[PDB]
Formats: C-alpha cells, sequence, structure tokens
RNA sequence: CUGGGGCGGUCGCCUCCUAAAAGGUAACGGAGGCGCUCAAAGGUUCCCUAGAAUGGUUGGAAAUCAUUCAUAGAGUGUAA
C-alpha cells in the first residue's frame, strides 16, 4: 500500500515586465514586478513596498544599464 | 500575545487597537496618539 | 559495486541519449582504450563484470582505469503492481555513454596482449566498440 | 644602524596588547572583577571583552565564542609597561627565548599555553591568571623583530 | 613583605611564609626567629610592623645565605661525574637510585611512559 | 606590522555614499565642501550640468592672513556668500562631504547661514 | 477525490523543480514550510565590516585573538 506526499503547491504570481521599452505610460502606471532589486529604478521611477516600479510622470520607458552588471528603467516627460 | 484597546481620556472613542506580549510588558502600555475630533496629539492609556 | 557515497536526490529524470559525447575522446592515461560507436546505459554490474574479465587474462600485468562512474541512479517498481501510487526505490546506477567516449585504459603490457584483453571486456557490454591508440599527428 | 636609507625607515614598536584569558565567570562572579583589577594594577584602564592573553598571534588550544578581558595599551603607558617587564616581570621568568610567530589567542587557531601572573604575586590576588602579552610592532621582518626584541631589552 | 621579595601565602601562619620558601622544610623555622616577643597568631604581615628585621639578620648570619646553598649543590652534579654515583648514568637516562624499574616505573625520571 | 589607512580614501567612500539622494540642479545647487591640513575649499557646483559657478578657499589672496586656524572658515564662508550673493543665492543644499558635521565645517556652514543663505 | 470499489492517505495558504529563455500550464509527479513572533526584530540621525597556518591548556588540529587572506567565503526571528 504505497502513499503519496507531494501533492501541494501554491498559486503562481504574473511577475515580469508589464510595459514595452519605447511605449507610452501614464503616472501611476506599474512597469516591473520582482521579488528583490532585479532591476533598479532610474528617473521618474519609485519603488513600492513590494518592490514594485511605478512611474510618476507621462512619457516613454526605457530599460538601459546601470554600472556594468546592474539594468535599470527610466521615464522622460519629452512625448 | 493578546489584544489591546489604547483607551482616550477626551475622545471617549476606540479608534486604536494594537498588541503586545503580557508575559513581556505586563504594566499598561501609554503612548501619545491623535484623536481627529480634538485635534491634538493626546495621551492614550490602554484599558 | 561502484556508487556514490551520497546523493542530495535519490530520485533523477532518466539521463537523454542523443547527440556525442561532451568530452574524453582522447586515450590520456594508458597506450591503447576501448572507444564505444553506440549510445546505450551502463550499469555498475556489467562495469565490474567486464573489469574482472579483464584483470583476470591479464594476471595483474598492468594498469587499467575506468573512464565512467555511475552518477545517476534509476528506480524500479517491484511484482508489476498497478500504475500511479508514486515513485519507487532505487534499483541500481547507471552512467549515459555516448559514440567517441573511451571506456577502458590499458598500459605496461604488450600490444597484441591488450587487443586480445580488450577484446574479452567488450563482449559483456551492450554497446559496439573500437580498438585505439595514442594518437599524435 | 643597519643601512636604514632614511631617519623614518627604522622600526618602531606598534602597540601593546594584553589582559586575562577565559577567567569564566559563569562559574567566577567576582573572579571577572579581580582580574580587570589586577590588569588595571599593573596599567590603569578599563578592561573590555576581547581574547588580548597571548605571546603573538594564535596557535593553541581550540573553543572559540568565549567571553574573557582584552586591555589596550600603545602610549608612554606601553613604555612604563615594557620597563616594568625588565623589572617585576623578569623576577620569576628569567629566561629570554626568541620567536614570531603565535601562541595563544593568520591567526585564529588556539587561546591556551600562557604566564600564570607572576607579577601578581598573592600579596592581594584570590588566584593566577593567564596573562599573555601579545607584542605589536612595525616589524616588517620576525628575524628583524628578533633584533629587536634582543635589543633596547632582554634577548 | 621584603623577606623574599613578593610574600607568596598572605593572611596566614607566620612560620607557613618560610615553608612555601625552599631552604627550610618546617623542621628549624621556628629554630631561625629567636628574637624578644617572637610568637605568630596566624598573621605573617598582620599584627606586627617591626620583626621581620631580625629574621633578615639571623638567616644572612647563618653559614647557609639562601642561593649559596643550592649553588654548590647544583655545581656539585658534574663533580660528582668522576665515574662514581650520584646517578652518574641514571638521570639521564630513567632508572634511579633504589632499582624500581622492574619493580614498577620510572617515577622519579620519566619523559613519557 | 599593523599597517596605516589612507584617510581621503576612507573619506571619499563616505561621501560618495551620501552624494546617492543628493545632488545640485540650477534653483538648488550643492555647495561640496573641502577641508585639507592646512586650508578648506568650498564651491557651488551644479550635478544636472556638471560645472561650477563659484569658489572661495582659505588659501586665497583675499583671505591669507595668521589666523587662530578656525576664523578663516567663516571669512571663507561669508566669502563665498557674498559671491553666491551676486546670483543664486536662494535655497541650496548643503553638502558635507565625508567628514563630520562639528567643527571648522559647522563654522563654515554657520558662516552662509548669518550671512542671508536660505539654507 | 480514486488507472473498478474497498483499505490507506489526503482536502486551505507560502517557495522551488517538472514548465519547452514573456506570462500561464496536468498527474495518488519530485522536495520543503505555515495556522506566527517583535515595544524594538519598528522610525530617524550618526558610525562601523568566515576558512587556512607558527611562543604547544599532549594539546579536538576552531578561549572571547595579533593582523595576512578577508572579497564577502558571512550575516538576516523563520522554508525556499
Amino acid at each position: 500500500v504505497s502513499s503519496t506526499k507531494n501533492g501541494r503547491d501554491s498559486e503562481s504570481k504574473r511577475l515580469g515586465a508589464k510595459r514595452a521599452d519605447g511605449q507610452f505610460v501614464t503616472g501611476g502606471s506599474i512597469l516591473y514586478r520582482q521579488r528583490g532589486t532585479k532591476i533598479y529604478p532610474g528617473e521618474n521611477v519609485g519603488r513600492g513596498g513590494d518592490d514594485t516600479l511605478f512611474a510618476k510622470i507621462d512619457g516613454v520607458v526605457k530599460f538601459e544599464r546601470k554600472g556594468r552588471d546592474k539594468k535599470q528603467v527610466s521615464v522622460y516627460a519629452v512625448a | 500575545r493578546v489584544n489591546v484597546t489604547l483607551a482616550c481620556t477626551e475622545c471617549g472613542d476606540r479608534n486604536y487597537i494594537t498588541t503586545k506580549n503580557k508575559r513581556n510588558n505586563p504594566e499598561r502600555i501609554e503612548m501619545k496618539k491623535y484623536c481627529p475630533r480634538l485635534n491634538k496629539y493626546t495621551l492614550h492609556r490602554e484599558t | 559495486m561502484l556508487l556514490p557515497k551520497r546523493v542530495k536526490y535519490r530520485r533523477q529524470h532518466r539521463p537523454k541519449t542523443t547527440g556525442r559525447s561532451k568530452g574524453g575522446n582522447y586515450v590520456t592515461f594508458g597506450e591503447f582504450g576501448l572507444q564505444a560507436t553506440t549510445t546505450s546505459w551502463i550499469t555498475s554490474r556489467q562495469i565490474e563484470s567486464a573489469r574482472i574479465a579483464m584483470t583476470r587474462y591479464m594476471k595483474r600485468g598492468g594498469k587499467v582505469w575506468i573512464k565512467i562512474f555511475p552518477h545517476t541512479p534509476y528506480t524500479k517498481k517491484p511484482l508489476e503492481v498497478r500504475m500511479g501510487a508514486g515513485k519507487g526505490a532505487v534499483e541500481g546506477w547507471i552512467a549515459v555513454v555516448k559514440p567517441g567516449r573511451i571506456l577502458f585504459e590499458v598500459a605496461g603490457v604488450s600490444e597484441e596482449v591488450a587487443r586480445e584483453a580488450l577484446r574479452l571486456a567488450s563482449h559483456k557490454l551492450p554497446v559496439k566498440t573500437k580498438f585505439v591508440k595514442r594518437e599524435e599527428l | 644602524k643597519f643601512n636604514y636609507s632614511s631617519v623614518m625607515e627604522v622600526p618602531k614598536i606598534d602597540k601593546i596588547v594584553v589582559n586575562m584569558g577565559v577567567g569564566d565567570a559563569v562559574q567566577n562572579s567576582k573572579v571577572l572583577d579581580n582580574a580587570v583589577e589586577e590588569l588595571e594594577l599593573i596599567t590603569g584602564q578599563k578592561p573590555l571583552v576581547t581574547k588580548a592573553k597571548k605571546s603573538i598571534a594564535t596557535f593553541r588550544l581550540r573553543e572559540g565564542m568565549p567571553i574573557g578581558a582584552k586591555v589596550t595599551l600603545r602610549g608612554e603607558r606601553m613604555y612604563e609597561f615594557l620597563d616594568k617587564l625588565i623589572s617585576v616581570s623578569l623576577p620569576r621568568v628569567r629566561d629570554f627565548q626568541g620567536v614570531s610567530k603565535k601562541a595563544f589567542d593568520n591567526y585564529t587557531l588556539g587561546v591556551k599555553e600562557q604566564l600564570i601572573f607572576p607579577e601578581i604575586d598573592y600579596d592581594k590576588v584570590s588566584k593566577v591568571r593567564g596573562m599573555d602579552i601579545v607584542i605589536v610592532t612595525t616589524a616588517n621582518t620576525d628575524e628583524e623583530a628578533r633584533e629587536l626584541l634582543a635589543n633596547f631589552g632582554m634577548p | 613583605a621584603r623577606i623574599a621579595g613578593v610574600d607568596i601565602p598572605r593572611e596566614k601562619r607566620v612560620v607557613i611564609s618560610l615553608t612555601y620558601i625552599y631552604g627550610i622544610g618546617t623542621s628549624t623555622a621556628q629554630k631561625i626567629l629567636e628574637e624578644a616577643n617572637v610568637s605568630a597568631d596566624t598573621r605573617v604581615k598582620d599584627l606586627t610592623d617591626d620583626e621581620l628585621g631580625r629574621i633578615r639578620e639571623v638567616v644572612d648570619g647563618y653559614k647557609v645565605e639562601g642561593d649559596l646553598r643550592r649553588e654548590t649543590n647544583l655545581n656539585i652534579k658534574r663533580l660528582m661525574e668522576i665515574s662514581s654515583y650520584r646517578g652518574i648514568r641514571h638521570r639521564r637516562g630513567l632508572p634511579v637510585r633504589g632499582q624500581k624499574t622492574k619493580n614498577n616505573a620510572r617515577t622519579r625520571k620519566g619523559p613519557v611512559k | 606590522m599593523i599597517s596605516k589607512i589612507d584617510k581621503n580614501k576612507v573619506r571619499l567612500k563616505r561621501h560618495a555614499r551620501v552624494r546617492t539622494n543628493l545632488s545640485g540642479t540650477a534653483e538648488k545647487p550643492r555647495l561640496n565642501v573641502y577641508r585639507s591640513n592646512k586650508h578648506i575649499y568650498a564651491q557651488i557646483i551644479d550635478d544636472n550640468k556638471g560645472v561650477t559657478l563659484a569658489q572661495a578657499s582659505s588659501k586665497d589672496s583675499d583671505i591669507a592672513t595668521t589666523a587662530t586656524k578656525v576664523e578663516l572658515a567663516t571669512k571663507v564662508g561669508e566669502a563665498i556668500a557674498k559671491k553666491a550673493a551676486d546670483k543664486g543665492i536662494k535655497e541650496i543644499v548643503f553638502d558635507r562631504g565625508g567628514y563630520l558635521y562639528h567643527g571648522r565645517v559647522k563654522a563654515l556652514a554657520e558662516a552662509a547661514r548669518e550671512s542671508g543663505l536660505e539654507f
């Protein structure tokens, strides 16, 4: 009479990028959902309590490099 | 770990509820909260 | 009788058998060795069975090298019960070998003596082999 | 003296660190304070919490994560400590050796094999406490350090 | 006090201070000090101001000083090496006077057993 | 043989950590102050563009004067104050480089505070 | 619910692998956790940064260390 003990699992949290690079977004729009500092915040970009990247100014997104092995997302007011 | 209700002296309403350890701090907790009606940081006391 | 002292997981996923050998396609210890030409799973029982048949005819007159070690253990359900009840217990340890991989390596013996000793150990292996010598060109 | 190209390449004596060893206050309630006062009886400084009871680096009996005392003496107090180390500390020793590696506590490998508080004679002490005094110098070489160990004071 | 430089025993028998000092084994401890009112009430340096001075004059006036007696004793070791006895070839090894190497072990001189 | 450590090295590191959430920007420029073992230098810099628009030091020809080795700082602060008063003497962020706020820097910091520099 | 039913075992939430470089994805597939704790383990200002081997407790070959390497090897109230 063989038994089991590995049929438990949690729900999946839709993580990853929510906005593409070069797309127009409005202030308050989420840009990234992660568990830690996978992507640092750039210009006009704040960090939430759950390490969520959001925009504060309406403009276009821009994913660039910060340092040598760290990425960062910023937003520019220029339409 | 039990519930704690910070009572007021002028307000008379329990709009501030927190938690604490009876085994750790068995004495009454006394902090300075803010009662909107009085609109002044008053000294609240646990019942 | 070759098996790891301890492993993190006792249940693997069965190593894939495709492509060519990743590395170890040249003899670097002995002068002659057995090179595989087909892909199959080599168990520890067969590995020790071929080694005992090689030393028996060599009469302790040379050095033997094994370039393969069972790293993946496989399970097996006994007494053929109904399917769907979880994984079974470990049965033994195997090792995937792809074409171009050297199996054994002999040294300090006659060239014709190593050609006969390797032929006796090739009859206890389930893969087509080929006698090769140290290349240098 | 030995071909120093300037008048600032001459070696100096970096610091002087010493105090009691274990003085385990887990069963010695007042012996901790007693050893503290004994360390304060050679040089007047409050005793801190560190392993300053060795003859050099670390190479003795292991354990780790203890709770002893230590003292930092590096100015003109250090010169006076050396003077008292040639007076009271050569009353019972009378044996100048030579080494420059490790001793009690690349170190961290021991906390045993020390002295027995000889200058703390049982004239105002309740016990004997290992208080090996580590020598800190600006010595760029252990044999140059040995040359300084016999220089201006007992071999 | 200054009887031996650093008083070993403290607050105990007055003649117990000469017991820790080498050269006497409590056999001539009360036969060296014969000064007026030379008593003792378990107080070596307690209840006393001037008494060691006379003890330092009788210990210096005696044939044996305290270090010279051990000096000649540690100088006859090589002086007794004229193919005689005094552990000529005993101390070097482990065997000691009494031939206790067969009765048991060498408690006198034994490096590691 | 315990070796000594550079004082400017550690200071630089600390300064970099304090410059992670503080920078000048035209309207609110940063007042960087460099204190040496002889004199002290100060200059209003604009991080946004990267160009200085002010300069004041204790080794200046109109500042060099056998003082009490602390009065110079006060003068230095008042010296740049007037220079900054000419153009752009409003809200400004004071930078303490990497040293402590107590000491000669304090005197130089309060020197502009009593001059009128709204900071 | 269930590779017929019974017997057994499970039934909610959290992390990883399977999952095929966005996200999502099954089985009585493979591994672990939670049913809290904390008046400082909170807020703010300021300042700090393992293992090897030699003055030997005949020695656990890591007492609370001197300063080399640390180059982060640590550390984080808790599983990943």
